[PDB]
């Protein structure tokens, strides 16, 4: 329901790898969201519909659980979707310093 | 994102019905000049250094006013910007001739692009300037029958040509 | 939606690089396969009322008791929107086969299937004896390789209903 | 992670012990305390950011194994 | 390592889904170019001999003021070291063509390459150069899906190195 | 996780030296049979669930004691863990078998799962019996030549049964 | 935006969301009693700005001879002033992070995207560093005492980000 | 213990990069100083006993009640213990004025202060008045760079107090 | 992660009294000789590149079972992790001559090397070598009395000697 | 984490029959004493502060090398933490109380606190001890009856001091 909203919450959409990883005690919490991010449904419903900046602001969001400070941190994010996938955004973003804080 | 089969098939769907014969047989052809679309895109995407560094010469050439201080591309940091920007571009083209639809290029690279030059002062024109240069600088290289079987590629330079002026239009 | 083509360029785009070379080989194979995918969903497409109507009877001689009163079967507007829904199918098969890809029948059929069918309480029995039904006379319009795609796609959509 | 190298997961058990105790107190408490002792999967590309923050953090690590070769 | 068929198991992995059309129409695909790539790789490996010492020498070619001394270039060990770079560039392109992707070419050179060429002092264009010359080469000694593999295989290394 | 070329490949470089030309050969032979492999992955494929609801029902024929309160498999969360354990060997084996190489098998689902059900209080010895129940729906499934072609697989069945045998083997 | 010490000091004390504390003001003093030789430093090496940009080119020039025949990167008028030019802003960058205390103009103005600004426009790392080298011998002399160690430190950590 | 140079040493290891100019120039400033920090630390080391009872007696004098019997004041052991804690906090001092930084204070004492003064109903108004009366003392005891070590430690532990 | 006066300020914890003046001689000196150390550290720092890359140009000449195909860095990638390895060592040993105590090296990483290197099957003994070696360079590199005040420094080179075994031995 | 009827209903699911009778009666007997139970939960946990401090005082009193530097209870920190440590333990034998079972006191933390204890250095017969006089002190407002209509309460009683002294067995 963070990450994909309760609407995206289908039996198509389960992801059950992480599921039972997760219920083994293999895979932490971070990881089991990071992996919600970097999986086929969150590419092909969010991001794929959206910019660069819109997909941004949702992944600060629910993530994060904070709304972007301006447009410039949606530019400033941007980038690293642009130049190296939103996959090594995820990961920036879920192994950055404030979502870790 | 969407490719020409995807695109004839969801308008196949709002449509309602299935797919005409003469859909199927435009399909058919795209499919059959598939492996000279390979082609090209394999060409774009081999060349990525050589089409960068020439728009960049170029470009430089033409706009010195960039690489002046308090230019645009200045210092180093705002280079290297520039040129990446450059290759994300020729990125997205690549994708959108292999696809066969400039759904991807739009949806994913230039949606948003101009907004965010304007909120960080750079010059559009400029960028659109660099786009042509790079088109220039790739069809050089699309065009070059050695090493390949020859034959009529004039559509896919055409469908190159479109997608490249899709972005420069776009970006300004 | 999902083909060969934009698995290829999303996973590419995810990684943020070019379309490297096993890439453009995946590309290869779908150029050279589409030649008998176009054939069985011409095929499928001429012959699509006889399969539709076919496959209504098999679902209604499987179940016969669904056709009696006060079930699902009864009426004419409840077996028009089964010979709707089996075109729905039919569509989406042919449409897969096209694009070369489950991405249309993962997309229109199965996304929401089962919340679907447990809203409405539809069987999704009922769907995969017409499908079945669909396998079998596919067998007869087409032989060789379109009948091995159109087959590949036939199963993956029985799969996704049982 | 699809090459060889991201293959070969380690495990990692892990001490909380002083060291980390007293960061801790000085930084404070956001989450409820957890046991000590914990073994944790990291893969390869991981496994050198995990260990860094792991020391950086302060925790004394009691083993690392190699699960897969 | 990294082939097309690895790729395939990797998509259906982290989908968690059995192989569907588009996995294994890639892998027909990738088996069709088999044997041209099994002949491109033998036809590499019958000649390495001559083409790792027409690379060293097209390097100092174009490179004349390195083979002087003072320079990394001058020195036998310096000369084996080449033809030894030279070697293994080669092997792991036949590797690759074997494998019908650029897997082991990436997993075996390109990785840690930029920071090796840095910290060891070697200049990338050396290797560029010597892998154009390469190039050229096997321009004239295949033909066919065969020398098109390998061209698109030493063309990825070369970007790589830039 | 490796297919058989990558195996002969980084055996290759662990020697130093190129690949043979009997390797060569014995890739390419393997190789040529590939499309033929994709005819049994894909029964494996598209019978699946058939295979699981055959091999479950055969399973719990054959004992009670799980399906019996205080059993292992009597919750009826425990009976859907069940369920999606052999769904998920199967699946591995399959990969395995489109790989040549059985070592994903091991590396991505066998490595800890022995582990696993020793923790769980699962007798293993049970989930060995189903996977080789699966082994028999499996070869049932793969033996039908209805809507293919006539052949000579030996090699192939022969490599689902090393497959199966090591998975079930590697379990209990 | 640059990561000055004092600018540092402020970033570290806001991230704990505290007031400056004694090691904060500590290190500011620290940093002010530094700054009378770095600006001597800065005077002192922008006033020789265009004899050391000279040398600079020239001794470059002179350890890479095969940049000069015709075909190469420094055959032509044009690169000889794109060569002063960019040794010019080396020695602007080094005086502008000596008037600041730390590395902050040169990581931020030369050092970030010079790899690909290198490799883009097949620009050698090792003209650089030579001509670093240059002035850093001829700041031996131009330099006494404290301000040369300052000037070499700098100077010494862009030849470490050349490399 | 998050004393400067240690402070220093962390902020690099978080990152992969040596210690720069910054670092090193501020572990310079710690070095020219430590010498009136530490000399400030040994003349509070010889006015230990002195400050300790001052302070006792006066947060006796200004918080009356605590004279009076039925509180933490009443006892003689009871006060014999508050000279000693008085003398822990002193010796504390002297420790943050040997590390040139603020670590030992906060390692040991203000950790976790508020708990520990609920739980034991010692609220942290009298220390505050003892530090205030230290640090008076200190205001004539030490001049020059020494004064303003002692006196940016007391302040600190006053505020960490309050 | 506790610096030589932090140390002292420990055990004068430990004994819980003041720190008798002997001490605080003992660290009034080092505080007058930090300067001397920074130096040191700052001729650490500044030739980091070229320590490294001397030990690894000499390690690898001595041993030559490392290089070649099979070796513990063959495959070009593992070059990397030895180059950045030897670069993360000679920092934490700039680290500790810095703090001048060795618990800022035990605390960070040295517990964890060795069984980190007895998991991945990479001899330690190569490491201590390479460490020796790195020794040795950094001697070189600091003894240059060019640029700085001459001066009296065998105690920081012995303190700098004595961390480099230190780690050695640790991680062998 | 399980409770009275909890642990009912597992034993009955275990043997496979409905709830007999006769634990339905005792579960009847201990839902009728409800308020029992809540009472000395709730003033339990009303009095918890006083209590904690009592046994803080007290602590101190009889265990003197704790206090002075160089025991396992000097510093501040320390306190804070050994504070809510007993703190944490009296609220798991609140737990206990209410729940009526000893799985919410064995399974959550009893299990990993040995290891944590014996890794720490802290004698266990310390806290044994603090554990069985920190029951004493909160048994002491236990008893009192005032404000709350007067009844029986010895099965509570018996029930805490069970549990008491087991969380003091398995530390010990
Ligand atoms: C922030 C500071 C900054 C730096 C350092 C900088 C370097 C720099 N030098 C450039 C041109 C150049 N610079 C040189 C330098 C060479 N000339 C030869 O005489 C020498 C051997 C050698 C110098 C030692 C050359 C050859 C070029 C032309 C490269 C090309 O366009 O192909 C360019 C490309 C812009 C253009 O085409 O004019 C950059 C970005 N730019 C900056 O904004
Ligand atoms: C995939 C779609 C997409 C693209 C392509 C994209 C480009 C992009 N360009 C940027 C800045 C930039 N872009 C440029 C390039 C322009 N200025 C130069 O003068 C040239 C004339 C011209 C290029 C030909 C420069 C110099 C900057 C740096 C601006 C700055 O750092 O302040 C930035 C933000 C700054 C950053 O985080 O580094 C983005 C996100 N963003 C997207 O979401
Ligand atoms: C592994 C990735 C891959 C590559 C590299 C590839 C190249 C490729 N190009 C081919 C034919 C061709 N290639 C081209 C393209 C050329 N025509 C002009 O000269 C242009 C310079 C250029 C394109 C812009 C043409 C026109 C054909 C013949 C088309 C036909 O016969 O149907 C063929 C089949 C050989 C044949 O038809 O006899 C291949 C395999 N295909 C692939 O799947
Ligand atoms: C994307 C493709 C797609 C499909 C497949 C689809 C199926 C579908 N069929 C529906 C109605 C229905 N469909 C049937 C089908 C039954 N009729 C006969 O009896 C057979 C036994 C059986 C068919 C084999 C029936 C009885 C209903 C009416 C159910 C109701 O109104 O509650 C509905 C409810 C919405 C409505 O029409 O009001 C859906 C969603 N919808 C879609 O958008
Ligand atoms: C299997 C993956 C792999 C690759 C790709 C590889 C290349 C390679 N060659 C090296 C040595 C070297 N290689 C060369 C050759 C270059 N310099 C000039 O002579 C020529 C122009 C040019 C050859 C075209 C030289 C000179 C050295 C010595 C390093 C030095 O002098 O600084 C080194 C440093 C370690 C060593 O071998 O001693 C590497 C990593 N080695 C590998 O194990
Ligand atoms: C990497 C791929 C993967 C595999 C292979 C996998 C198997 C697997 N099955 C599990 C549970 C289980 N699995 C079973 C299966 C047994 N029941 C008996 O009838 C059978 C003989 C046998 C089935 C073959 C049972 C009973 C449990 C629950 C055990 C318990 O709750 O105590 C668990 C524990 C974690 C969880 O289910 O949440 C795993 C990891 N999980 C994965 O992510
Ligand atoms: C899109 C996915 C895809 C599939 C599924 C595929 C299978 C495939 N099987 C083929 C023939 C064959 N298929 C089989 C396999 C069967 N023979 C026996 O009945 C066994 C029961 C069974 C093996 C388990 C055999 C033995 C052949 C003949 C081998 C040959 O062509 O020489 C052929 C070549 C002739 C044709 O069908 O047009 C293909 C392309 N290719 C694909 O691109
Ligand atoms: C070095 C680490 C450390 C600190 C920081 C520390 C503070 C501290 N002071 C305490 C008691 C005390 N604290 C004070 C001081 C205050 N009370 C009166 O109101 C005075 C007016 C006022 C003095 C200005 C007194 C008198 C006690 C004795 C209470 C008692 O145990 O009976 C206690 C209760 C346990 C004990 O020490 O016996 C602690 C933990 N203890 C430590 O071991
Ligand atoms: C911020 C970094 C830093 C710099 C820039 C620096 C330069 C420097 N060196 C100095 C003296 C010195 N410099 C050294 C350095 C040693 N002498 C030998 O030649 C060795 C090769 C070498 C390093 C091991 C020594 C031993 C002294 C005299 C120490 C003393 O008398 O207290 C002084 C104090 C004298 C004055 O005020 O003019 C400074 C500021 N020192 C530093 O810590
Ligand atoms: C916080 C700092 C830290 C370090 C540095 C550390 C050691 C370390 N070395 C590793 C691999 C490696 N390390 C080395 C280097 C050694 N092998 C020999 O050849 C060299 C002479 C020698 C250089 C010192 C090599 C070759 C590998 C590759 C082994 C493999 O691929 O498994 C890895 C695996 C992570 C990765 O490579 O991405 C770690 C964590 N652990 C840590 O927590
Ligand atoms: C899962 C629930 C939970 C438990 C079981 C728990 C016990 C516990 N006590 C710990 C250390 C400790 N344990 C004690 C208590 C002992 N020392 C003396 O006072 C007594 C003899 C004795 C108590 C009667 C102390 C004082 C420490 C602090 C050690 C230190 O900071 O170095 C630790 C190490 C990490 C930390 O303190 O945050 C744990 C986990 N904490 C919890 O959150
Ligand atoms: C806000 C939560 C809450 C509380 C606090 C609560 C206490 C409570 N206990 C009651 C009954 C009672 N409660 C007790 C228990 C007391 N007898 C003594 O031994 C002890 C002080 C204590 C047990 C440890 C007794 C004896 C009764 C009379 C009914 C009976 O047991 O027969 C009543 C009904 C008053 C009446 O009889 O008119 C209340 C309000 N009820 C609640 O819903």
């Amino acid at each position: 329901r963070q990450i994909f909203s309760e609407h995206l919450i289908l039996e198509s959409n389960r992801q059950t790898e992480l599921e039972s990883q997760l219920r083994n005690g293999k895979l932490l919490v971070k990881d089991f969201v990071r992996g919600l991010g970097k999986s086929e449904v969150f590419r092909r419903l969010v991001l794929e519909p959206n910019t660069n900046y819109r997909f941004v602001e949702i992944c600060l969001k629910r993530f994060l659980g904070r709304e972007p400070y301006n447009k410039q941190e949606l530019i400033k994010w941007s980038i690293i979707i642009a130049e190296k996938g939103y996959h090594a955004f995820i990961d920036a973003v879920v192994d950055g310093a404030e979502y870790a804080e | 994102m969407n490719d020409v089969f995807t695109r004839a098939i969801a308008q196949a769907d709002l449509k309602g019905s299935f797919l005409l014969e003469s859909d199927l047989d435009k399909l058919a052809s795209f499919a059959k000049e598939g492996v000279k679309r390979l082609d090209a895109v394999a060409a774009l995407t081999n060349n990525a250094p050589a089409i960068i560094s020439d728009a960049a010469h170029k470009l430089f050439a033409e706009q010195q006013e960039l690489i002046q201080p308090g230019g645009n591309a200045y210092p180093h940091r705002r280079m290297a910007a520039c040129l990446r920007d450059m290759e994300i571009i020729l990125r997205y083209v690549s994708y959108a001739l292999l696809a066969g639809d400039a759904s991807v290029l739009d949806d994913r690279c230039l949606n948003g692009l101009r907004e965010t030059y304007n909120a960080l002062g750079t010059p559009t024109q400029s960028v659109a300037r660099a786009v042509q240069l790079m088109k220039d600088a790739a069809m050089v290289h699309l065009k070059s029958t050695a090493n390949v079987t020859v034959g009529d590629c004039s559509s896919l330079y055409s469908e190159a040509a479109t997608y490249f002026d899709k972005a420069a239009a776009s970006i300004a | 939606s999902r083909t060969v083509i934009t698995e290829v360029i999303a996973t590419a785009d995810s990684q943020g690089r070019f379309l490297n070379s096993t890439e453009l080989q995946a590309a290869f194979g779908r150029f050279e396969r589409a030649v008998p995918a176009i054939e069985a969903a011409r095929a499928l497409t001429k012959n699509q009322d006889a399969l539709v109507k076919g496959a209504v009877q098999a679902v209604f001689k499987k179940f016969p008791y669904v056709t009696q009163p006060g079930e699902k079967g009864y009426g004419d507007s409840n077996q028009a929107k089964c010979a709707r829904d089996i075109g729905y199918y039919l569509r989406f098969i042919t449409y897969s086969l096209v694009a070369s890809g489950t991405g249309p029948l993962d997309d229109y059929v199965i996304a929401g299937l089962r919340e679907v069918n447990r809203a409405f309480n539809l069987n999704p029995l009922w769907y995969i004896e017409a499908l079945n039904y669909i396998k079998g006379e596919t067998g007869k319009l087409l032989s060789g390789q379109s009948k091995t795609e159109a087959l590949l796609y036939i199963d993956h959509a029985i799969n996704a209903l049982s | 992670a699809i090459t060889t190298q991201g293959k070969r997961i380690y495990k990692i058990t892990v001490s909380e012990a002083g060291a980390y105790a007293t960061n801790k107190h000085r930084t404070g408490y956001r989450a409820p305390i957890r046991q000590s002792n914990y073994t944790l999967t990291v893969p390869y590309d991981r496994f050198l950011p995990e260990m860094i923050r792991l020391h950086q953090s302060g925790a004394k690590i009691v083993n690392v194994t190699s699960v897969i070769s």
